[PDB]
């Protein structure tokens, strides 16, 4: 039940390293921060790979045949992974820096760039098991005399050229029996060669320098060795060569400078294809597709990603992250997109089965606070350090009002009522708490009360109360509509942040900063429990300590809970890497995440024998995905969860086996067989006896199922109807569900309710976009047909 | 079978603490003497609003109930009786006084008639309270009455009203005194014997409601 | 040198100040023991600090109480507020957190006034 | 007999059984070589990883 | 940037074109309010 | 094209609307299409005509999906017996 | 002050932000050679988050709540001192 | 006709309208595109089943969510 | 969560103290005879007895009550749980292995098939997989959905002791002689392993079940694959 | 939650007869709303096929 994997990972789309395609062009896999992640271009979907190196990253690739990856951070901490089930696999240590690495293109081999020398090193294998000692150094080679800048392979597996700051560029043979075949070394550029290539036919070597030379080698005459045949200058002005590649198959040279700018060539002739600019900061690598058409672009100071097709000129993907921002976040409440905002100042809308920013939202000037949806999901709001709050919709994407205060006053929190009416926002020196109407933008009240600053707020549900907390020890419950303006105060112990409420509006949890959660009931004031969460966090030590790794309450609190939807459990996490979650009913933790064990993040780790600083400002449930976003200093963090692999059943007993049910479905008695797979739980059993149930009795069985495994039904059906493609059978059963036990989740309303966002998140976001579809086909014949124009 | 032992020393602590205290410290008692267990409200439609599932150990439970709307029908039943009873002009802020004469009254009610006395309280309340009301509607001038319900809350205020104010009319002047009086006038009211004053305003509100309805 | 913790109390104007040490029972206000507490009818309302987790929470320490200023209503108040949390500070950093957490969630759900008191004041309407 | 589960890995916890470990170099790193049981093992001589 | 390097908790770090960040690749002006058109 | 401006006035509200769609029905099915895309100066009310009928069929494109509550009453009426 | 900021704004003034002078000015310290010493070890917020760099500018509003954490040394002997020690909330 | 790629088939379409649908309203009811976007309306016309479908659905999951 | 430690005595006094300064906390005494298997959930809110008179006994712990009481028909050596699915395991002595989850308190999966004591249990940490190892020097492993084994390894040595890891890629295993620990390396992560009992409907047997195209031809499908394709054909220009 | 409860063969009849009439008016005049819109962004983008 709290089986989170570490699933997505979105914003920060590059920060560090050189983007790979795969062994086709399907999967873009690209270093970003600390991890990896893979982007399946065609079935366009994200995620990002479980493992973690010990620093950042450094470079990646995977092999022709597309079954075993490597990563390689900064300093040699070399992790294989193989690919195809994203397994870590071994875990090996080059003794010192690695420049770039590459795979043979037959996949028996690969070479590394240490330093000034030249790994060589044959790979382990895929089908037979876990070794224990599994690479083989095959040579090393020591000609250079400065470091070496990147690599190149041939196409077959023999020759492979190694260009280096110091200005040769050199051709190295795999094998010592066929040495005296080519070993030279062409000099001759001015300064550093950036790039060396082979051609198709490999006679034909091109070299590219720092400033901007391209050097065509060729074995010509006057035994007769190596001269250059032709010399092509780029000519921009004061932009060097920054990264190259070149695709030999069509012969195109892409060549990314210094100033944001690329440049691709078909080269033999030399000839400009295609020039264009990026930004005002340079692309740090390229990479091709393996047959020549996609060609995808990583710059590396802002952290933004393109990918390119050039036979028509037109993208897939151009995303872009943060530098070091991703100060909140919020879901829909139909949970099918997530809004962040970044504290550089602007707001990204990815959408949660997709990986992409489908939507900048660049318009404050100062950092940003909070973000907050109301009315289902397509109304949002914003809240600045610049003085303002601000509206936006997420239909014509376009602010419509900018609330402010009259005085320049920043904000930290922000709520909105359900009855999309009212708008309270909290700031940090004024003590107050403002409401804004949003039908008219003006300011309704400077609706004071409190003594100190706060710090979170929460409207309700269900009545739509206000439960605001501050650093006066105090939550504050108000009730603001009809003629009354109530105020209640409740008093903690400690200092208070980090409010957030359940959903069913009966009660109130806060967080403190003596390292507690508390829950307030609200139509009372009296407590329930206080989860106790100060010896469950291990905060990092720090580089700049004199103290010890455990005693100093640096972030023992936690800045930031919200509940899950179902009411029971709540995550939780602070300004520390740990995120927790717990439940309230028991008080204790379900489970515990590590999120990050980059040692770069100076309070990382807690035994290292100013800096950026491990943190997470905003953790939220999703409305229906079983998925939970932290907001950390790296950028969106999805833990998401499954029906799978963990076999938890609901009260089976000795003759209830997946033989029995699909027995008992060949006998047909489905409704049998399916209470026969809801007990047992499992996904494929699940998956198999719902497809095979036929139509012409789903009326009976939708009618006899039983009372208590229909939540789990209608998630289920939900979850399964988002992703899959039976929608007439998808819909047959819910049309057939809540026409027999309608009534039932009408008076049992709270507990079907993270069921009942799914289905009506199946509707309004794939088959009411193909019924308007049929619509407009339909009405587009009519008129073709109705009307009569002959010119 | 089954056996839980939690404590293993005979714990006696060194101030020598009273046997009843400390057979009260297996159960909350009121007075020491009365369970909240096995009090239920014979009447429905009075449950969450006469409160007898708190067992308290005195009715002086100085909380906050009164800066809400419905939060002064929580506070438990016999304190919001003994609060009720302690208003007049010779008396405001006597609440040690008011408290002392409802542990009197309670006492010669189990004295005579042992049920448990918060059983005779609850369900004296829920015989009290009336049922029906009338209201005066506007009618320009015209003296009509009009039937209207009560709500709980109202029954609960008005019938804690009636009793005590009753036991005032009942020993204004004469031999006896507020306790004993509320003690006869609130076992009357138990029986529903319609002798006691409450039940006597209860019949005549009931009787002028159902007659001009 | 014995293991000893301090608490404050306070309702109205009345101050309770108690010191929670290892002893074997014994409870005092103002030398007095628990039994003799002053208005004679509230004496249940200082006992039920000491009555809702039993005695052997109460038979390894002793507490002395000084108590000044107040009424006496507001005095007994004090005395049970300073009982109640100088048990639970005690618990908290000399015997397990469990036990602590566990008297402060049987506190809390009695009423918390036993442990925290509302000390802000009015509303102005 | 032949599992299809689980392969045999590597036995821990053991660096010797009675049988006399021999010793060689690697050019640089001097490495022993002990015998455990069914298997043997590699040890360095410098930091005694293996 | 200096200033509030210098006075926050934590660090912060700072021919023919195109642009990475947009509104919306879809709408482009086929969602107009029909009130401003 | 002066009873398109007409029409184009009469469009922008919820009463008088289902006449101007009928309108622009019957112009649009009786008419010829070069005819009325080359009459001067016809595409600069056109242009305004169209946002307003379609958050009218969004309009009631909802509505004819609210009305499916009478079918779940059918429905439960038939399970009730 | 609009136009004379050119004047006024000068070391004196943009170092009389800094933590230990504003610890001396509110003088939760004897000098700054152990202010530095105090904020140095770490026993010092401001907010809700402890601050260590000795070179931190705390602003306008922040300065109402640069105070001693709980669970320290100089805490428990300022109250102590003072005889509150009042030991619920850890100090 | 068969019911695959429902979506993929009603997006052709409607790309083959709104690409060069013109000369189709041009040179309407001759009889060869006649009878052939006749017969492709007699199949197409099944296809408001899942209208039907979905715009119960959405308003009986509305009504039991909110009413 | 740490802060309790639970001891099952030889006179069924099974004493529950507190860890932080081993006071003892409470004292729950049901069996007669020795006591051999204690365990707890995660919520601190169901916890398992298992004593060799034969019988199990489900109690509250946030109360003291008891509230449930099973008996069984045969001795009891040895208990585990798997906290993550509510299930537990016992060994019998009719050599049988009976796993029961501890809401429901039925008897949910009776194993039979080993032929000599039973000594090692573990439950791989997905819930899919017991491995018990047994004196007739075999290693099972029970699949409890489908109530069968996968397969017997039999090993020379008798396996004493089998753990899994945390995550479910090593067993630890250690056997009667040989002073290391055995580990093994499963194949279990890397490709679904068949469901066929051995002794001495291939999609419920690989344990996965991939959408068939559409179900008959009046059943409306969608693109099978991504969704924004339809929206980047209908406006991609 | 009343009307669910009522039995009345005559309300039920009533409720059918209210029902598809109506739908039947409703999906009338979405009809003409849906024929009109899209053949004005046909006159519209083929006057813009002409000069644009």
């Amino acid at each position: 039940k709290s089986d989170f994997k570490f699933s997505n990972l979105l914003g920060t789309v590059y920060r560090q390293g050189n983007i790979t395609f795969s062994d086709d062009g399907k999967q873009l896999l690209s270093p970003v921060g600390n991890r990896v992640s893979v982007f399946d271009l065609i079935n366009n979907k994200s995620f990002t790979f479980e493992y973690e190196h010990r620093k950042n990253i450094a470079a990646i690739d995977l092999n022709k045949q597309g079954t075993l990856l490597i990563s390689i951070d900064e300093d040699g901490r070399a992790i294989l992974v193989n690919f195809k089930a994203r397994n870590v696999l071994h875990h090996f240590n080059f003794k010192e820096k690695c420049s770039a690495v590459k795979f043979s293109p037959d996949g028996r081999l690969f070479a590394l760039a240490s330093g000034r020398f030249l790994q060589i090193w044959k790979t382990p294998d895929v089908n037979k098991d876990r070794q224990f000692a599994p690479f083989v150094r095959h040579r090393v080679h020591a000609g250079h005399f400065q470091d070496i800048t990147s690599l190149t392979w041939s196409q077959d597996s023999r020759f492979i050229l190694t260009t280096s700051k110091d200005l040769s560029a050199k051709i190295w043979s795999v094998d010592s029996e066929e040495k005296n075949l080519a070993a030279t070394t062409f000099n001759g550029h001015r300064d550093y060669v950036m790039g060396a290539f082979f051609s198709h036919d490999q006679e034909k070597i091109y070299t590219v320098s720092k400033d901007g030379a391209v050097f065509v080698w060729e074995f010509t005459k006057r035994k007769y060795s190596w001269r250059i045949t032709k010399k092509h200058f780029f000519y921009a002005n004061q932009a060097k060569v920054k990264c190259v590649t070149f695709h030999p198959a069509t012969r195109l040279l892409a060549v990314g400078f210094t100033s944001g700018e690329f440049r691709l060539y078909d080269l033999p002739d030399f000839t400009l294809i295609q020039q264009l600019s990026m930004g005002q900061n340079p692309v740090n690598t390229v990479s091709v597709n393996q047959t020549g058409e996609w060609l995808a672009f990583g710059s590396s100071k802002l952290g933004q990603l393109l990918v390119y097709e050039w036979q028509s000129e037109s993208y897939i993907l151009k995303q872009q992250g943060h530098f070091d921002s991703t100060n909140s976040l919020a879901y829909s409440p139909d949970g099918s997109r997530v809004v962040t905002a970044s504290e550089d100042g602007k707001i990204k809308v990815w959408d949660i089965t997709s990986g992409f920013c489908l939507a900048t939202f660049e318009e404050h000037t100062s950092s940003v606070t909070a973000v907050q949806f109301a009315k289902r999901g397509q109304v949002m709001f914003s809240s600045s350090l610049d003085g303002t709050v601000r509206a936006w919709d997420l239909i014509r994407y376009r602010n419509f009002r900018t609330f402010t205060g009259t005085e320049r006053i920043q904000f930290n929190c922000l709520a909105v009522d359900p009855s999309g009416e009212v708008v309270c926002a909290g700031s940090l020196d004024n003590f107050d708490i403002h409401v804004w109407s949003v039908q008219t933008g003006q300011l309704l009240d400077a609706l004071s009360g409190h003594e100190g600053p706060v710090s979170c707020l929460s409207f309700s549900q269900e009545n739509s109360v206000l439960a605001s907390a501050s650093w006066d020890k105090t939550i504050r419950i108000w009730s603001i509509f009809g003629r009354s303006q109530q105020v209640e105060p409740i008093e903690v112990y400690s200092d208070v942040l980090a409010l957030s409420m359940r959903p069913d509006g009966k009660e109130v949890a806060v967080s403190t900063l003596k390292g507690q959660i508390s829950i307030f009931n609200i139509e009372d004031a009296k407590q329930v429990g206080n989860i106790d969460c100060r010896k469950d966090i291990i905060s990092g030590r720090f580089n700049q300590d004199r103290f010890t790794a455990k005693n100093s309450e640096r972030s023992k609190f936690f800045t930031t809970i919200h509940y899950s939807f179902d009411g029971m459990a709540i995550v939780a996490g602070g300004n520390n890497n740990s995120i927790c979650l717990y439940d309230v009913p028991n008080e204790v933790l379900l489970k515990r995440f590590i999120v990050s064990r980059n040692m770069a993040l100076n309070g990382t780790l807690e035994f290292l024998n100013m800096r950026p600083e491990v943190r997470v400002t905003s953790v939220q449930f999703s409305p229906t995905a079983n998925a939970f976003a932290a907001a950390s200093t790296e950028g969106l963090l999805i833990y998401s969860t499954n029906d799978t692999i963990l076999f938890d059943p609901f009260d089976l007993d000795v003759d209830v086996t997946p033989h029995s049910t699909v027995e008992a479905l060949r006998e047909k008695q489905f409704l049998n067989a399916l209470v026969m797979a809801f007990r047992l739980n499992e996904e494929y059993l699940i998956n198999k006896v719902y497809e095979a149930i036929p139509i012409k009795e789903i009326p009976l069985v939708a009618s006899n199922i039983p009372a208590i495994y229909l939540p789990r039904i209608l998630k289920f059906i939900g979850d399964f109807a988002i992703e899959s493609q039976h929608i007439e059978f998808n819909l047959i059963w819910i049309k057939a569900l809540l026409s027999a036990s309608g009534g039932y989740i009408n008076e049992h309303k709270y507990l079907f309710s993270t069921a009942m966002r799914s289905i009506q998140r199946f509707i309004v976001r794939v088959a009411k976009e193909v019924v308007n579809t049929t619509t407009d086909n339909k009405y587009t014949y009519r008129f073709l047909v109705s009307t009569d124009g002959s010119m | 079978d089954f056996e839980v032992v939690e404590e293993f020393t005979p714990v006696v602590l060194a101030t020598p603490i009273p046997e009843e205290v400390q057979q009260a410290q297996t159960e909350i008692k009121l007075f020491n003497k009365w369970s909240f267990e096995e009090v239920e409200v014979k009447d429905a439609s009075l449950v969450d609003y006469v409160q007898v599932r708190q067992p308290i150990f005195v009715a002086h439970t100085a909380g906050r109930y009164a800066n809400k709307r419905f939060r002064k029908a929580q506070c438990p039943i016999i304190e919001r009786l003994t609060n009720s009873l302690m208003m007049n002009g010779r008396n405001n802020g006597k609440k040690l006084k008011a408290v002392r004469i409802i542990k009197h009254t309670l006492d010669i009610i189990n004295v005579l008639t042992d049920q448990n006395p918060i059983q005779v309280v609850v369900d004296a309340i829920t015989n009290t309270g009336p049922r029906e009301d009338t209201t005066r509607v506007g009618g320009g001038g015209a003296a009509r009455r009009q039937a209207v319900d009560v709500s709980p809350l109202r029954r609960v205020n008005q019938a804690i009203a009636l009793l005590t104010i009753g036991a005032r009319e009942a020993a204004f002047r004469n031999i006896k005194t507020i306790a004993e009086t509320l003690a006869e006038e609130l076992i009357n009211a138990a029986k529903g014997s319609s002798t006691s004053y409450a039940i006597k305003k209860k019949d005549e509100l009931e009787r002028v409601a159902k007659s001009n309805r | 040198a014995v293991p000893s913790v301090q608490t404050f109390g306070k309702k109205k104007s009345a101050t309770a100040v108690a010191h929670v040490k290892a002893g074997k029972g014994l409870i005092k206000v103002n030398g007095s023991p628990i039994t003799l507490v002053e208005p004679e009818i509230l004496r249940f309302k200082v006992y039920e600090p000491l009555l809702l987790v039993g005695l052997d929470k109460f038979s390894n320490i002793d507490i002395r109480v000084r108590v000044t200023g107040g009424g006496h209503v507001s005095q007994v108040y004090a005395i049970r507020q300073a009982i109640a949390k100088g048990l639970v500070a005690y618990h908290q950093k000399y015997v397990d957190e469990q036990s602590k957490n566990e008297l402060k969630k049987a506190f809390t759900s009695y009423d918390r006034t036993l442990l925290i008191a509302d000390s802000r004041r009015p509303e102005p309407k | 007999k032949n599992s299809k589960i689980f392969s045999p890995f590597r036995i821990i916890g053991n660096v010797s059984n009675g049988v006399p470990f021999a010793t060689g170099t690697l050019g640089s790193t001097f490495y022993i070589v002990t015998c455990v049981g069914k298997t043997f093992q590699i040890y360095d001589a410098n930091t005694l990883h293996l | 940037y200096k200033l509030d390097v210098l006075s926050s908790v934590h660090f912060v770090p700072k021919t023919i074109s195109m642009e990475d960040a947009q509104p919306l690749y879809m709408s482009n002006a086929s969602s107009l309010a029909p009130q401003e058109i | 094209i002066l009873l398109m401006k007409r029409c184009r006035d009469w469009n922008t509200n919820a009463k008088t609307h289902t006449i101007a769609q009928r309108t622009i029905r019957c112009i649009l099915m009786h008419h010829n299409i070069a005819k009325l895309s080359e009459i001067p100066g016809m595409v600069k009310i056109v242009d305004a005509i169209i946002p307003y009928t379609q958050r009218h069929f969004t309009r009631v494109d909802n509505l004819v999906e609210q009305s499916y509550i009478l079918d779940y009453a059918l429905v439960e009426m038939d399970k009730l017996f | 002050k609009i136009s004379d900021l050119e004047n006024k704004v000068t070391v004196s003034a943009i170092c009389r932000r800094r933590l230990p002078v504003i610890m001396h000015r509110l003088k939760m310290a004897e000098t700054i050679q152990d202010a530095v010493k105090f904020i140095e070890q770490g026993h010092v917020r401001v907010g809700p988050n402890l601050i260590n760099d000795p070179a931190y500018l705390v602003t306008r509003n922040m300065e109402d709540y640069v105070t001693w954490v709980d669970n320290s040394k100089i805490k428990k002997t300022l109250l102590r001192y003072r005889n509150q020690i009042d030991d619920f909330d850890f100090s | 006709k068969s019911n695959k790629n429902f979506e993929l088939y009603e997006t052709f379409m409607s790309l083959l309208f709104k690409a060069h649908g013109d000369v189709i309203h041009a040179n309407n009811k001759n009889q060869d595109i006649a009878s052939a976007l006749q017969n492709w309306e007699d199949v197409h016309k099944k296809e408001d089943r899942l209208d039907d479908l979905v715009k119960f659905c959405m308003g009986v999951a509305a009504f039991v969510t909110t009413a | 969560c740490g802060n309790f430690g639970f001891i099952g005595s030889s006179n069924g006094s099974i004493t529950i103290y507190n860890m932080q300064s081993g006071i003892l906390r409470k004292k729950y005494k049901l069996h007669k005879r020795a006591v051999t298997g204690i365990s707890l959930d995660g919520m601190n809110r169901k916890m398992v007895s298992c004593g060799l008179d034969g019988i199990v006994g489900f109690y509250d712990f946030n109360k003291s009550t008891l509230l449930g009481k099973l008996k069984l028909d045969a001795p009891i050596t040895a208990m585990v749980y798997h906290r993550s699915s509510d299930l537990f395991a016992l060994a019998l002595d009719d050599l049988s292995i009976v796993v029961i989850d501890a809401v429901t308190q039925r008897v949910v999966r009776q194993l039979w098939g080993h032929s000599n004591r039973i000594t090692a249990f573990d439950f791989s940490p997905e819930g899919r997989w017991i491995v018990s190892a047994s004196l007739d020097s075999t290693i099972r492993t029970w699949d409890l959905p489908t109530g069968g084994c996968i397969d017997g390894i039999i090993v020379d040595n008798v396996a004493t002791n089998v753990k899994f890891s945390p995550n479910g890629d090593l067993l630890a295993t250690t056997h009667v002689t040989g002073n290391g620990i055995c580990i093994w390396t499963n194949r279990a992560q890397f490709k679904t392993v068949s469901t066929r009992t051995i002794d001495e409907l291939n999609d419920i047997d690989f344990n996965t079940y991939t959408s068939l195209e559409q179900i008959d031809k009046e059943l409306l499908t969608l693109s099978i694959g991504p969704r924004s394709k339809m929206n980047t054909l209908l406006h991609l220009d | 939650k009343e009307l669910v409860s009522q039995k009345n063969e005559e309300l039920k009849l009533q409720i059918n007869r209210v029902k598809t009439e109506l739908r039947s008016a409703l999906k009338s005049t979405e009809d003409d709303l849906g024929f009109n819109v899209q053949g004005l962004k046909f006159v519209k983008q083929q006057w813009n096929l002409r000069h644009n």
